[PDB]
DNA sequence: GTTATCCGCTCACAATGCCACACGCGCTGCTCGG
RNA sequence: ACUGCUCUUUAACAAUUUAUCAGAUCUGUGUGGGUGGCGUGUGGC
């Protein structure tokens, strides 16, 4: 059928990040998926901050390591096991097919 | 199926099938109450599709045709107004000026377009000339019932002659009438009209997919294209004529539905004969008062021509033994349960049908003294209808004696009669004790 | 598809004299005027004119998609990667008119991009 | 379907009641301070307030917003405004009493359009969208179908801020005792609505109320079959705050007997 | 996702018609749900024969923060960080102990992630629940010491036999230690399995020594 | 305290699995009756059971009696009939063991909350193993009272809104939930912190004034007397509460 | 002149009951459709 | 042709103030459920 689904992926954490992408994958070729390219981008920096009882006159900053994930070949078992097996969360998984 | 928020919408009315969702989903008794979520229609007896009414959120107030054309008009002796301004003011061809501000305008005075215009450049403000519907209502609103009850009550121990104290001793009548119940002047002018339980207006199906459209259905959906028309141009900018002739079509509509007859008519389509609107449904001799309310149809009884039978006694009367296994039958049922002749009642009708020849000793016991009624088509005076004893003949006729006919009026030319079986116990003795001709 | 700013009516820049009155009045299929007293026509005022007229210029320039899609209402998906998928429309957008939806993808909501043309009801 | 303002509505109304249950079984992270007479009010009603503008915001970064506490947040439109009250019945949350609710509706071109309250203890959640009706948890309301003052069960509040009238009030509680059955009073104006929208209530009726305690209630009763108005009749109730609403019959009956009980400056 | 709630069940569906019920002791006591929401949890029991639902599914079993930590622990999964031991008390608080076979491995600040990031996670996906992540140790003396921390014993007194531990936190954060309930306490009663006891850290609790002098 | 408590606990669970079972066949004045005397029975065959020698003291049955007249068990399977009939899903079942002409065990339960209120006399009065501490309340300052207006005794009605008006102008606020049970057990809990009533009955509060009395509260009458128990005038709740309420109210009493 | 008076002007509003039988019941050029 | 010339040895934590001694139920599918509205005309009595 139609070809981007183009899974964009925010996250906080390195581990977890390189066990999603690798059975994100795995889950493409086990369905046959012509799985494109995971493509680490270069990490974002994010100065946070701490919106709860401040010190007396710290999530400050952080490493958004982002990966672009990319299916192009949906077929029933891309889509299926993706939606059966969940994703640990601290993870933001917005996806596009356009 | 029924079109979703349409005039027989499940969603709003109820469902269509006994018990059952409209999606499908719930099928069973055991979710008598809830709502489904594929469609969203509360799985309940179909009955209720005979109850529950709808509302029109009209996009714009409207009058309402019967206390405007109901001589005397109710709003034009609720605001002293000629009925002819007060028309030409509704259908949108006048102004009205209210709350008369410091020109010199009276707050019941009718403005036309030039002069309307000519006070507009001369007073922007403090001058505040409506028109059409909502002006009549905020005129409503405006007005003080109880002051001008008692201005009015004051001002008629004042003056002469009697023909003013006439009109105004009427208008009194009718302010103190109406402050005195709980209505309110502006609700005589619709803001949300309601529309009647489907059910009530059913669409009648054909053999194909011809469904006969009752024009109540015609009249509301005309009402209803009006409406959503005028909401959709008055979100669109509103060209200010425009939406003044479409508030004014609108309110030809419902007028229409509310009353075919005044404002000419609502035909329909092809077929030269004006629609059955709401008063057309009530009044005349197809109305539900002379229809159905006062004389209703009977499911109970028979009808058949009448032969002369001269040997039967005076109390007697004759019976073909069609009408009477037909109309006896639930008598005939509870006999044959008493003597256990059929345990069931589906094996009591089987023998009903077959006419075993224990059924007829069964419906000759079960008649022995149980009256019945005769009754002549026209039923000029009291005894046009009598109680006899029937007995039980061959043939179809309906013997009955020869003077009691000479009593219904009754000559032997083919007319025809009627007959009733009075079932419960209070009937029967009544028929026997007061209509029965020994007693007449 | 068409649409119409208001059926029913048309629009003209005649005059006022009897005889046009006639003649705008004498042709096949049109009910009387639409302003003032019958006889008496009014006309359409001139900042309802020029609003009009913008109304018409806006149209003529973009031609527009219309039956838009509201921020929060559930709709099916005619996709193929994601046919008889449903889920409820987290941010709307025109330009781009791709249906930013949120929806079950591995358990928890996920945004998505599906655009118009993968959008079934509402 | 499903109303789509309906449905982010209830969504925010469902993760702010959530974030109250959360708060309820720890009477240790509240932490409260009095605002008004005999009431806290507590930082749970921030934090739901925020979680509630944030969800807001999400799907409508433009709406009005008015709460109890940010008084109007004018958003970039002034059209649709969002009337919340992420807690009815602080007092009783202080307490720990079991019966609150959180009350969210919209107001379009001034009318409301949707209205949800939601009780997270019972896990009730009234909704009711216009031209429409209203559910509880799937289920139609309409109404208790008493048609008159007797046996009825009449739901109020105690003017605890406006205690003025309370002598007057006491008149007029003690006029409808003569009639009515029994009186409900749980500290809770949306969820008493709610209640009289699900016929649990034959009638209720309060001295001065707050305008964002009762337009989402409002809502529930006229689309359950009940009606709204003030103590004169009139529909200046959403100005004086003083509500009466039930069934058309019941709302009739306490007027007629309120109108002498009554005291000019409510009128 | 659900189908249907009641009070002492609820009825989920798992698409392709498979029907699961959860009863009321798997579920949290103020989980509230609703038909629409998409519930997890962990399929503890089936009945393959059962007269009517089948597929059991769970969320207060301690064995549902297990899956949840391996499902969200990367460590976890592979066995690097093993799951030694896990006491619960539904929705309001939970305590684990584990272990780990690599020395360079930091499970308070692996298993946590960053800044309360991990732990934090599973819990809001828990709705509301306490988490208190320990060290398993293997001597059920400094275990318990581990287990009711927050606190600080320094009176350890055991006794095998009886199943029975003296410990005694510091005069004062006994409020603390103690806790609501006695959850930091019962916790730990729990997850060594031993009846212990909590009075007094510097009196009346050692009668030989103390009375002796 | 560990048997008598276990085996009312199981009675009380039996009643509400019944009355939540029956409360989903909507109707819309009997069959509330019906299902009364349904759990009623349920309860006594419980009685009957465990423990035959005990005696039963109901609002419907009376007093049935067995052997061991000593040990009256007061049972209510139903308080607030009247949120029942409408679905208002406030309402319990109270169990109590009287023994000695004193009560000694006490239940509470509200299936639809799943409140599970218990009570010896002594070792005091528990909720699902926590302790109810009564309330914090020294004054009728910004305080509420789980108000009762009498709708079985209207002989008292003016002088009753005579009083709770003074209390209107002196305390802050009122709550009446319909169950006189779950209201002694709510003041009990600390949830709202004073209570009383006029007219009430043995078979509702009997349970419940055990209840208020383990947690740091008082009960009485309107007079401070003792014979609350059969004149049905209660007054409830820690006792500063008490004290500051009785010394507003006396001085408009009829009794 | 005005104020009340009256007389012709126009419109609303009724037309026995039943029975039986029969016949018919939009459309149409714009709109959705391949 | 003509910016680039090591930065020095993989995460740096949340849970936290009375109170505790951890403290009955896995049965169905017996049973029913699964032409008409209006108009008009025609006659009859
Ligand atoms: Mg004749
Ligand atoms: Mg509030
Ligand atoms: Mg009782
Ligand atoms: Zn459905």
């Amino acid at each position: 059928q139609n070809q981007r689904i183009r899974i964009r992926l925010k996250a906080f954490d390195h581990r977890l990040i390189d066990q999603a992408t690798a059975e994100i994958v795995e889950t493409a070729k086990r369905t046959g998926a012509q799985v494109r390219g995971p493509i680490p981008l270069p990490t974002r920096k994010e100065r946070f901050t701490v919106l709860i009882s401040p010190h007396v006159n710290d999530q400050y900053e952080i490493r958004t390591h982002l990966r672009l994930v990319d299916i192009v070949e949906p077929t029933e078992k891309t889509v299926d096991a993706l939606m059966r097996l969940d994703l640990a969360a601290g993870v933001d998984v917005q996806i596009s097919l356009g | 199926k029924p079109e979703r928020d349409g005039l027989f919408c499940a969603r709003i009315f109820g469902p269509v099938k006994d018990y059952e969702c409209l999606c499908g989903k719930y099928k069973r008794l055991k979710h008598r109450g809830v709502i489904c979520e594929k469609c969203g229609v509360e799985v309940t007896q179909t009955k209720v599709r005979r109850e529950r009414m709808g509302h029109i959120e009209l996009a714009s107030p409207t009058a309402h045709i019967w206390f405007l054309k109901s001589l005397p008009s109710r709003i034009g002796l609720l605001l002293d107004m000629p009925l002819r301004d007060i028309e030409r003011v509704l259908y949108f061809e006048s102004y009205v000026v209210i709350e008369g501000g410091m020109t010199n305008l009276e707050r019941q005075q009718i403005l036309t377009e030039e002069q309307y215009l000519d006070a507009l450049e001369e007073f922007g403000d403090e001058f505040d000339a409506k028109m059409g519907a909502e002006a009549i209502q905020a005129l409503l609103k405006s007005m003080d019932l109880e002051q001008e009850c008692e201005q009015l009550r004051e001002e008629l121990n004042e003056t002469n002659s009697e023909t003013k104290r006439k009109k105004l001793t009427k208008r009194i009548k009718l302010l103190e009438a109406f402050v005195q119940s709980g209505n309110k002047p502006e609700w005589m002018i619709l803001t949300v009209l309601p529309v009647l339980p489907p059910d009530l207006r059913p669409l009648v199906p054909l053999d194909g997919g011809r469904f006969a459209t009752s024009d109540l259905n015609d009249l509301y959906r005309r009402v209803i294209n009006r409406n959503n028309r005028l909401k959709r141009l008055l979100d669109l900018a509103a060209p200010d004529i425009i939406v003044r002739n479409e508030k004014r079509m609108l309110q030809e509509a419902v007028d229409a539905l509310l009353d075919n007859g005044r404002r000419g008519r609502a035909i329909t389509g092809s077929n030269k004969r004006p629609l059955k609107s709401l008063a057309d449904m009530i009044k005349g001799k197809q109305g539900r008062f002379r229809q159905n309310l006062l004389g209703k149809r009977v499911d109970y009884s028979g009808r058949s021509v009448i032969t002369v039978g001269p040997y039967l006694r005076l109390h007697q009367c004759g019976l073909p033994k069609k009408m009477a296994l037909e109309l006896f039958k639930p008598f005939i049922y509870g006999k044959l349960e008493l003597r256990g002749l059929a345990t069931t009642i589906k094996a009591a009708k089987k023998m009903v049908e077959r006419e075993e020849a224990v059924v007829w000793d069964i419906l000759d016991e079960v008649i022995r003294e149980h009256p019945v009624l005769l009754n002549r088509a026209p039923t000029l005076h009291r005894l046009g209808i009598q109680a006899f004893e029937p007995v039980l003949i061959e043939g179809k006729a309906i013997q009955l004696h020869p003077l009691v006919c000479a009593a219904y009026n009754a000559d032997f030319d083919g007319d025809q009669m009627a007959v009733h079986v009075p079932l419960t116990l209070e009937a029967q003795l009544e028929a026997r004790a007061l209509m029965m001709s020994t007693n007449n | 598809s068409e649409r119409k700013f208001f059926p029913g009516y048309v629009l003209v820049q005649m005059v006022m004299n009897d005889a046009s009155w006639h003649l705008v009045r004498s042709v096949p299929r049109v009910m009387g005027f639409i302003g003032g007293t019958s006889d008496r026509p009014a006309p359409i005022s001139d900042k309802e004119v020029d609003a009009i007229m913008n109304r018409l210029q806006q149209v003529g320039d973009k031609p527009r998609p219309k039956t838009l899609f509201e921020p929060g209402e559930m709709v099916r998906v005619n996709d193929g990667p994601f046919a008889d998928f449903n889920g409820v429309v987290e941010e709307v957008d025109y330009e781009k008119s791709r249906l930013k939806v949120s929806v079950s993808i591995f358990g928890r909501a996920t945004p998505v991009e599906l655009d118009f043309s993968q959008v079934e009801k509402a | 379907a499903m109303h789509p303002m309906l449905n982010i509505a209830v969504r925010a109304a469902r993760k702010a009641g959530n974030l109250i249950a959360k708060n309820y079984e720890t009477p240790d992270a509240v932490e409260a301070s009095q605002k008004g007479s005999n009431d806290f009010v507590t930082n749970v009603d921030k934090a739901a307030e925020a979680v509630i503008i944030d969800t807001i915001r999400k799907s409508y970064p433009q709406h009005t917003i008015i709460t109890e506490e940010s008084g109007e947040l004018e958003g970039t439109d002034q059209d649709v405004q969002w009337v919340i009250d992420p807690l009815d019945g602080t007092t009783n949350f202080i307490k720990r009493l079991p019966h609150f609710a959180v009350s969210i509706a919209v107001r379009i071109k001034g009318r409301t359009e949707v209205a949800v309250v939601y009780d997270p203890m019972r896990n009730e959640l009234f909704t009711a969208t216009r031209g429409q009706g209203a559910q509880l948890n799937g289920y139609r309301l309409r109404g208790s179908t008493a048609r008159d003052l007797d046996g009825t069960i009449l739901a109020t509040g105690f003017p605890f801020k406006a205690k003025q009238y309370a002598t007057t009030y006491i008149n007029i509680v003690g006029k409808l005792f003569n009639e009515c059955a029994d009186f409900r009073r749980t500290g809770s104006a949306a969820l008493d609505l709610a209640y009289v929208a699900a016929g649990r209530v034959d009638g209720f009726f309060e001295i001065g109320l707050r305008p964002w305690d009762f337009a989402a209630g409002e809502l529930l009763v006229r689309e359950a079959g009940g009606i709204v108005s003030d103590f004169t009749g009139g529909h200046n109730y959403m100005l004086t705050g003083n509500i009466v609403a039930g069934n058309p019959r019941v709302v009739k009956a306490m007027l007629a007997n309120m109108r002498d009980e009554l005291s000019d400056a409510l009128k | 996702v659900v189908k249907k709630v009641n009070r002492d069940n609820i009825s989920l569906d798992l698409g392709n018609n498979a029907e699961a019920v959860i009863l009321r002791e798997d579920m949290l006591p103020r989980e509230n749900f609703r038909p629409g929401d998409r519930v997890r949890g962990v399929l503890y029991s089936v009945r393959p024969e059962a007269r009517g639902a089948q597929l059991f599914v769970t969320r207060s079993k301690p064995e549902m923060l297990i899956e949840l930590f391996r499902i969200e622990v990367p460590e976890i999964g592979e066995e690097v960080i093993e799951i030694k031991a896990a006491a619960r008390d539904p929705g309001s608080r939970a305590k684990i102990a584990v272990k780990t076979n690599d020395k360079r491995i930091d499970p308070v600040g692996a298993c946590v992630g960053m800044r309360g990031a991990r732990v934090q996670a599973v819990s809001t996906e828990l709705g509301g629940e306490r988490i208190d992540i320990v060290l398993w140790d293997d001597n059920p003396a400094q275990f318990v010491i581990n287990a009711m921390a927050p606190a600080d014993v320094a009176s350890i007194v055991v006794d095998e036999d009886k199943h029975t531990m003296d410990i005694a936190v510091e005069a004062g954060n006994l409020a603390q230690a103690i806790g609501r309930n006695g959850q930091n306490v019962r916790l730990a009663s729990q997850l060594s399995g031993w009846e212990l006891n909590v009075m007094t850290v510097d009196d009346l609790q050692a009668k030989h020594q103390a009375e002796a002098h």
